[PDB]
RNA sequence: UGGAGCUUUACUGCAGGCUGUCGCUGAG
RNA sequence: GGCGAAGAACCAUGGAUUUCCGAAUGAGAAUCUCUAACAAUUGCUUCGCGCAAUGAGGAACCCCGAGAACUGAAACAUCUCAGUAUCGGGAGGAACAGAAAACGCAAUGUGAUGUCGUUAGUAACCGCGAGUGAACGCGAUACAGCCCAAACCGAAGCCCU
């Protein structure tokens, strides 16, 4: 069975939605809808997603964009891992 | 039907399978295409019995003439797991003799009467 | 053109082949990447 | 490495299926520091988690879960 | 004494005199508006079925078969030929119908071998056989001591390798003797001449 | 005493059409 | 940088895991998608995909069908190349054949079938041209003989559980 967030996708760009606009960005499982995205992600941080963005890259791999909850901290977050 | 040239009422019918009935009870007799012919061949038989339902016909169409040189009278029934459930079977049968019958002797006897006058 | 996610799958995997010999195993080997290609001089299948 | 098939064997199907999530959560913070060019890392144990992933699931099969 | 079964025989060796005649000019015209391959309840000829291995028992089943009278239905050359390869209407096929209805029923039946067959009749178009066909796979047939044979795994598919009873005779195998020489033990191992 | 395309009342054949006959096909 | 005396590496056997497309089988699709699936054809059938079967692969070999031409004949049509190349279908570890309506060294004889050696380029074929071409028998290899339909019996029977 394969899981569904790979690893976090920590570049430049990353950092910024997440400085500037509380979003994380993962590298996902392509078979991953951004509903299990969302779950996913929740459960393993335990933290509000409020929305979620993929694009299919052309590393092969899916890229997810999740904006978290007002009530979250996505630096916070990131900082632990 | 091809190997059918008169037509036996119902009545006639229910008559001749009760007689089996008895006549396998009683006296003896052959379930089978196979077993009847012998027995018509070997005189033994003094009633045989053909379904009308046979599919192929070339199991019966024999017996009509064949029980013609030998004297042997004969009836049709309309049904063929009739007449060998009436044989004493759980399967059909598309011919039966009565050997020697028993406590039917009579009634069978009249019965290959009422059929030389049905022509 | 537009690609279906497999052809992408695909294309992707062409890209990353197209690579340079790791460093080190020209070192492991005491001294190619036969299949480097270009985009304009080659012609990937499709 | 550090864990061995006997004590996974000695844990409780509910302790594997433990150590298992807990293997896991670990496998994936290495593989998040690796994105991160992360250094203080011991290479040689971020492939022993994925053995040890290994074992706990073949026993997990063997003893019926 | 004779067997109610000579009787189906020896209708059969007159199939346009008598009744069979008459019972033939009825069949045919249901026959006639029936499909290419037919599976059928019982053996229209019970005497050939039982001699030809027939049973009344599971995994057996016979079916009737139709198949074109005439010649080789045969495309004339697209290229050079020389005069004694430019025929067309003259030219018949070397396997006979009745070989051609085994092979088309045993399509239908991907799952039974061929035991045998035997023909029907004709019009003056069609030609009509009855195929057994048996199923490998069923007990009552592998336990049966007359046909559990056919179960073996050599014998996948027997038809179409001319196993049949049909087959080895077209194949020339009938004589032991004389005549036999490029036929037997196998038309292909003859270099195909015979 | 090569090849190919084309022609014809060249040689030899093969489709195709027409026509007779047997089968299908039976009663007066 | 790690593992190995908690005996690793490595080897044998057995087991686990085994993405998607693929005979490819829920429907579709350039390896992905869409809303529970033996698709399709069959056998049995509790007539429900409940129990089963087929499909496709394999170096060639093997069996069953379809079947050229260049070429040779110093041309060429029969013949030859050749039942070859190639095509369609199918089996196995080998295939096919096989226990005489045989042979016919004609006999007071042989005794299922392959194959090998020989019989023999003999008999036979053939614009009787070019060419084509067996068999019986013999010496070997290996050996093995049986089962139905029917007669006379007639449910005394078989399959699933
Ligand atoms: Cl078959
Ligand atoms: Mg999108
Ligand atoms: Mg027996
Ligand atoms: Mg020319
Ligand atoms: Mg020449
Ligand atoms: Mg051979
Ligand atoms: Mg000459
Ligand atoms: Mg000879
Ligand atoms: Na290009
Ligand atoms: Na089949
Ligand atoms: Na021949
Ligand atoms: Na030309
Ligand atoms: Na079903
Ligand atoms: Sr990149
Ligand atoms: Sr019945
Ligand atoms: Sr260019
Ligand atoms: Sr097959
Ligand atoms: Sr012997």
């Amino acid at each position: 069975s394969w899981d569904v967030i790979k690893h976090p996708h920590v570049t430049e760009k990353a950092m910024n939605d997440m400085d500037f606009q509380n979003k994380l960005q993962f590298a996902v499982d392509d078979r991953a809808s951004k509903g299990e995205v969302a779950d996913a992600v929740e459960e393993q941080y335990d933290v509000t997603v409020e929305q979620v963005n993929t694009q299919n890259t052309m590393d092969g791999e899916k890229k997810a964009v999740v904006r978290l909850s007002e009530d979250d901290d996505a630096q916070e977050v990131a900082s632990r891992i | 039907p091809v190997y059918v040239d008169f037509d036996v009422p119902a009545d006639l019918e229910d008559d001749a399978l009760e007689a089996l009935e008895v006549a396998r009870d009683t006296g003896a007799v052959k379930k089978g295409t196979n077993e009847t012919t012998k027995s018509i061949e070997r005189g033994s038989a003094e009633l045989v019995f053909v379904a009308e339902d046979v599919q192929p016909e070339e199991i019966v169409m024999h017996i009509p003439e064949l029980a013609d040189e030998k004297g042997v009278p004969f009836i049709f029934v309309e049904q063929q797991d009739d007449l060998g459930h009436a044989a004493g079977l759980e399967v059909g049968s598309a011919a039966a003799a009565v050997t020697d019958a028993g406590a039917a002797a009579t009634v069978l006897e009249e019965i290959a009467d009422k059929v030389e006058e049905l022509r | 053109g537009k690609k279906s996610k497999a052809t992408k799958k695909r294309l992707a995997k062409l890209d990353n082949q197209n690579s340079r010999v790791p460093a080190w195993v020209m070192l492991k080997t005491d001294e190619r990447n036969h299949k480097r290609r270009h985009w304009r001089r080659n012609d990937t299948d499709e | 490495t550090v864990l061995h098939v006997q004590e996974i064997r000695d844990m409780t199907p509910a302790e594997r299926e433990a150590e298992l999530d807990d293997l896991k959560t670990e496998l994936l913070n290495a593989r998040a520091v690796q994105a991160a060019g992360g250094a203080p890392e011991n290479p040689g144990r971020i492939k022993e988690l994925r053995k040890a992933i290994a074992r706990i699931k073949t026993i997990q099969g063997e003893e019926g879960d | 004494a004779r067997s109610a079964y000579s009787y189906i025989r020896e209708a059969w060796k007159r199939p346009k005199e008598g009744q069979i005649a008459e019972l033939m000019w009825h069949r045919m015209q249901e026959w006639r508006n029936e499909p290419a391959v037919v599976r059928i309840e019982r053996p229209t000829r019970l005497d050939r079925a039982r001699s030809l291995g027939y049973k009344a028992k599971q995994g057996i089943i016979v079916v009737r078969v139709a198949i074109r009278k005439g010649s080789s239905r045969r495309t004339r050359f697209n290229k050079g030929r020389r005069s004694k390869r430019m025929m067309v209407n003259r030219i018949t096929r070397k396997k006979n119908i009745q070989r051609i209805a085994e092979e088309r029923a045993n399509r239908k039946f991907p799952n039974l071998r061929v035991l045998n067959s035997y023909s029907v009749g004709e019009d003056g178009r069609h030609k009509w056989h009855e195929v057994i066909l048996i199923d490998p796979d069923h007990p009552a047939i592998k336990s049966d001591d007359q046909l559990s044979w056919i179960s073996r795994t050599r014998h996948r598919l027997r038809t179409f390798r001319g196993l049949t009873s049909a087959g080895r005779r077209c194949r020339g195998l009938r004589g032991q003797g004389k005549g036999s020489e490029k036929v037997r033990p196998s038309l292909r191992v003859n270099g195909a001449k015979a």
